[PDB]
């Protein structure tokens, strides 16, 4: 558990560290961008580089499904009028198991399992 | 789901067949420049069946090992095999002599490494311990042999690698 | 008449020799990812010949297992090979203890399937009971055995398959 | 005088080594249409040598039989292979039990036909008595074997043929 | 890091397969230019297995040395084959006779070099001592072998070489 | 000194392995004219090996053949056969 | 749009396929103007298969180098062609002679060059380093070969180029 | 120089004897078709894991006179969609 | 800078792949004047590789020559064509005798010229030594090959050029 007493997606220490890991990753791939311009290229490359990126993270099991949202739906000219670039990575981090609960039922002689649970 | 072969190279890549060295302290350091090819050893412990009625359950026997073989390139001045032999020859001496040391004056040990490809890294080492050449092979000359460099396969007992 | 081969795939097709993976509880997810091949093992009971005047018929013997040999691929790190030698040294002690454990501690079970073209699902699954690995393959590396990724064999005992 | 090769074949044609079919009762109809290959019977009757003098004559020993070996094509739910190994269940049971039938139970008759150019006609056809499967072939599972249909071969015992 | 192989090569060049020469005192010159090829000798030093426990150690056993095989080219008139045989003829007489001399006799000394990529230069020479040919290899005539030179093979006992 | 190689044939050429006849006198002429193929013979004296310490020393041992097989043109009507 | 072309010559032209120069220092200024054509090398690493289920992944092979063939113009007394294999002879004496020298003498280091549609500049430049000459083509000379300048093709080894 | 810099990282040009880990070195591409109005793309395949096996060779002579130079390059891919 | 090309031709001009002639000893002066078209020798030396690590590197392997073919103009009475079969049949015999010559005696000295474009003038001379001739190239006579005069093609061995 992380120090938070309000409830929080970033509660567990492994989903903090994940998110640690991927802005310190794509908050790199992104400096490529600076001072570009806010053309159909650079976002096609952002996004092109950034799934490639994710891709890997949901092979090796980090996140069960990601999705990167990076076009004219969010970057209207309101945005680049400003000088300002935008992108949405929406990311479902994996579960783990926390707590085990192992049931012993102490049957008897007789009452046989092909009754009781049938194979 | 194609993409899960990923996480048979968690490590970064496979392990290349190549990328390996060979280091015999005994023989200096052009040696290990010098090795063509070893195999990474095997671990072998053999089966013992034990009957009940009539089937047969196995458990573990008896720890073996096989010999060890390498292949050298050999340099005009035969500083590679000349040595090899000069080692032998305290085995059991070649020529007319009668003699060979103690087991504690020709055994040797050896390294195997293999390297990451950034050529910098070690990632696997093996110490083998006692190795002495239990056979140096011939060099098969013959005038229509034309275009390869010489090369002998020479075979080290071994008495256990960690 | 030659559409009667159909009869042979009722069940949708023919079953692919290369659909398969391995699952071996002891070393995690990733050797199943690493597993490049596996025969799904043979089921041999040897005949017994009864003679009759100068006539034989047969009758079943006893039931009898081979061996089943794997292939595996190898990462730059070795996290197969250290792991199949560190529970081969449980069957008795690599390197200079004389030592090894009991069969209840170094056998283990494993699970092999195959999956249909539809890469959901399962539509045959053996388990095998009570591997261990008799013999860990050399990895024949080799300054001349260029563009091949590293792959050794590994021989397990087994005691039957269901 | 070369029409005179028409003598070899008054019968309509030579015979063909791939126009047959296997027929095992136990296994339903769609066992004929998965059997891939198999061998028209041997008929072994080995020869015995009478001494005279200095030279032998030979006179006619006691006649045995080898095992026949099929090839199968398996399909995608192995509706061939579980069935094979749960009749082969009966000679000697499979897994952890110690039990096995009478031979009453687990032998069984097949067929061997080979039909005419005309697919309708059959013109040889072969009983195999008390067939039961003493070996059923490993199938060699592999990433890299691409591109076939999987077969196994399986050996059946014979009593005889008629 | 490449140029590291340069190592492997201080003395100048890698050794040839190719660059060697045979000289047998007893046969004159001619012989040093008739001989083909000729494996540089093999040492053997076969190993001993001494028991401790359930593991097993090496031990240096007792040197032994195999034959060795050369292979000559034949001139017109057979100077070479007609005293090879009159050589071997003095360790068991060919023909009609039950003869043959003492060992000092029929035993003689030869030598093995191999030159460096200047040919003025000798850079390994190996003695052999006590040659005799305990083989002297057919020649294969025969009409259809056209387009070849006449080589046979020839097999020498040694006592030991330095 | 390539040249050198001309002492390997002062006899005037190297031997040629077809340039052969066998002739068996019990057979007649014609024989020889069929007989295609022949092993210019081998000569054999098998080592026997002296044990001294532990090193072994070889000796001369007792001079063995093997058999001679030729190849034969078989002709219309068996002369040879 | 169509000015967007421009983009792909900001660098103030395309590339020209023939404002190139060759030069080799063992032979002087002479053969950079005596040097007809040579292609700038080819980069090649090839790729490795891993297959997986039924699909196959590339992976990056063992980078490997082509030879690398120039053209020459051949002067009226031959300063380049006697020059080309009085180098070659290092290699291995051209004529009666069984003799070459180490790879340190008879490896040399060359240079190509293109330069800019302005004569004075020089704006790519790549060293090939350890040329030595494997093959100095023929002159195809025929009295019907007329109205033509004598060229030959030569081929060169090189252990890499940067 | 930039695809060579790219092939350098699969396994080093010169005298190093080193390679990035398959992730490094492996990129995404894309291939467009527009309509015959400029503007618009009607076909668009993106190509996953890219890597150049091969940069061709530039053919120079100074008889090949009026051409632009041009070469050929070899990428290997694991799928396209 | 267009006049550098000078450099080029030092010497006074190109060569030129016309000003050439053959001359053969055993032949007489009149075979220089029918010789049409013959090849300066190529010089070959096939490069070896020798591989470290996963890169190779090349050596210098061992000198070979290819067979060197010549051209010819044939005169009415074909004193060429004659002469040239009659030197073969030195090399084995032509018709029903089974015969040829030592090497001594059929092999020949052959010279290539070529003049500067002042006639006077040798600017080139290579020796070959040990011709004789291989294959004597047929002539391909016929009713529709009108207007053209005979030529054949004859293919030399070589032992070396200088």
């Amino acid at each position: 558990k992380t120090a938070t007493t309000v409830p929080t997606p970033f509660d567990r220490i492994n989903v903090r560290r994940l998110f640690n890991m991927l802005k310190n990753n794509i908050g790199d791939s992104s400096k490529w961008q600076l001072f570009e311009l806010n053309d159909n290229f650079t976002r096609s490359s952002f996004r092109m580089e950034t799934s490639q990126y994710l891709a890997g993270i949901k092979a090796l099991g980090g996140v069960y499904d990601f999705r990167v949202v990076c076009d004219t739906t969010n970057n209207t000219p309101a945005v680049i009028d400003r000088n300002e670039f935008v992108a949405s990575f929406y990311i479902k981090p994996a579960r783990s198991i926390n707590y085990i609960t192992l049931n012993f039922v102490a049957t008897a002689t007789g009452a046989d399992f092909d009754e009781l649970i049938g194979p | 789901e194609l993409t899960d072969i990923t996480r048979a190279f968690e490590s970064g890549d496979f392990a290349r067949p190549n990328l390996f060295e060979v280091e015999i302290p005994y023989l200096g350091r052009n040696f290990s420049f010098k090795c063509k090819a070893a195999p990474m050893p095997a671990g072998i412990v053999e089966k013992v069946p034990v009957g009940y009625m009539n089937r047969k359950i196995n458990v573990a026997g008896d720890r073996t090992y096989d010999d060890w073989t390498v292949t050298i390139y050999n340099d005009d001045k035969h500083e590679v095999r000349k040595a090899i032999i000069a080692w032998q020859a305290q085995a059991h001496a070649q020529g007319n002599d009668i003699s060979g040391m103690t087991p504690a004056d020709y055994k040797k040990v050896a390294t195997v490494r293999q390297f990451s490809r950034d050529g910098k890294t070690i990632t696997n080492e093996h110490t083998i311990t006692g190795l002495w050449p239990t056979n140096v092979g011939e060099v098969q000359m013959d005038w229509d042999s034309n275009n390869e460099v010489e090369t002998f396969e020479t075979t080290f007992a071994i008495d256990w690698w960690e």
